[PDB]
């Protein structure tokens, strides 16, 4: 009986679950459970007795690990929003702008649906020392850091760049690039002079660590 | 006189600052194939402009092979000044470097 | 058997010193002229390939 809604429930339960491995992965107290939910678990408690999904009870607050501060001391509270509407306009996303400021949210990440509206997307900027995150549900369906190709990559500590910059002897821009815009770079959350640890598998000398720059 | 004085200042302690201490020094305790054939090179070139010599060169005429020679011995009075990509550098001497 | 036509040293050179072109003042272009070997960008490359500087030098 189900046209195409249930292909859309799993893309969405499969979304939410890319955002939770996301803010794990950064470093916030997300236990293994939540990230481990099945889609049965996901219905009961995110979706209506009619069978449509609330993607307003999906938002949820994260807050760094007792092993993030001791590396990161400046490192706050993170609040991820998905939103209800399919077209975020210039008066949602004002609403989500406050929000972060009010609460005094460090990070905020923003799930929408299909577009954002260019005025809107000024607003993203316009808040410092509070960054703001946008992503596409469509393109968080599958995760890129669990593809074989994709390695994995660390951001490191002020200290753990200082120290890199000084064995090697070198210059912030001297070190080979990552894109501030990269898939992975935005995964992660990187800003620009944030240093990432990359372990790769070689086929000559097994695991082997480079490093990466975004700028 | 007065800004030449500042200049000379300026170069030896820039020289001062890319210099690695002896005991700080952290590359290959070996003579790179490049290091042996330039040693070779230069310390025969000295030879052939009558530089004194610290073997018995029994019999020989080639100036490169009197270096060979010296290099065996370790009496090649030379030192290599390791740079690195930032312009610091490691001075080692012909002596103390391991040749296969 | 057929002796074939070809006297294949033909190209058979040897130079020291010779003539320059008075821009470059490079060793100027003719076997008969005695002219000089040219080592272009690939023989460049073989000799920076070797890491060999005063070869190239």
């Amino acid at each position: 009986m189900d046209q195409e809604n249930e292909r859309n429930i799993s893309r969405l339960w499969r979304a939410f679950r890319t955002v939770k491995e996301m803010v794990k992965d950064r470093g916030y107290f997300i236990t293994q459970e939540e990230v481990e939910l099945p889609l049965e678990d996901f219905k009961a408690k995110y979706c209506d007795s009619m069978g449509r999904p609330q993607r307003k009870m999906m938002s949820f607050q994260a807050n760094p690990t007792e092993e993030s501060i001791s590396k990161f001391p400046d490192m706050g509270s993170l609040w991820v929003e998905f939103c209800d509407e399919p077209s975020v306009g210039v008066k949602t996303m004002k609403t989500f702008v406050i929000h972060i400021q009010e609460k005094n949210f460090q990070t905020g990440i923003f799930v929408y649906q299909n577009n954002i509206t260019p005025s809107a997307m000024k607003l993203v900027p316009s808040i410092p020392p509070a960054t703001i995150e946008t992503f596409n549900e469509a393109a968080l369906v599958v995760n890129i850091t669990h593809h074989e190709l994709v390695p994995k990559h660390i951001r490191l500590s002020s200290d753990e760049k200082r120290e890199l910059l000084k064995r090697y002897r070198l210059k912030e821009s001297q070190l080979p690039r990552i894109q501030r815009a990269d898939p992975v770079a935005l995964y992660l959350g990187l800003k620009r002079g944030e240093v990432v640890k990359i372990i790769r598998k070689s086929e000559t000398s097994g695991r082997y660590a480079s490093y990466r720059i975004c700028m | 006189p007065e800004d030449f004085q500042q200049h000379e200042q300026i170069r030896r302690k820039t020289l001062k600052e890319k210099a690695i201490p002896k005991d700080q020094r952290a590359t290959t305790p070996y003579m790179t194939k490049y290091e042996r054939a330039r040693i070779l090179g230069t310390r025969a070139l000295q030879i052939s402009m009558n530089a004194p010599v610290f073997v018995d060169l029994e019999g020989e005429t080639d100036p490169l092979r009197i270096a060979m020679k010296e290099l065996a011995e370790k009496k090649i009075p030379l030192v290599i000044r390791r740079y690195l990509p930032d312009g610091s550098f490691e001075d080692w001497s012909v002596e103390e470097l391991i040749v296969d | 058997y057929q002796r074939l036509r070809h006297m294949v040293n033909d190209k058979f050179q040897v130079r020291s010193t010779g003539p320059v072109n008075s821009l470059t003042m490079q060793p100027v272009k003719g076997r008969k002229r005695h002219g000089g070997i040219r080592v272009g960008e690939m023989e460049r490359d073989a000799l920076i390939g070797h890491g060999t500087s005063f070869l190239l030098q």
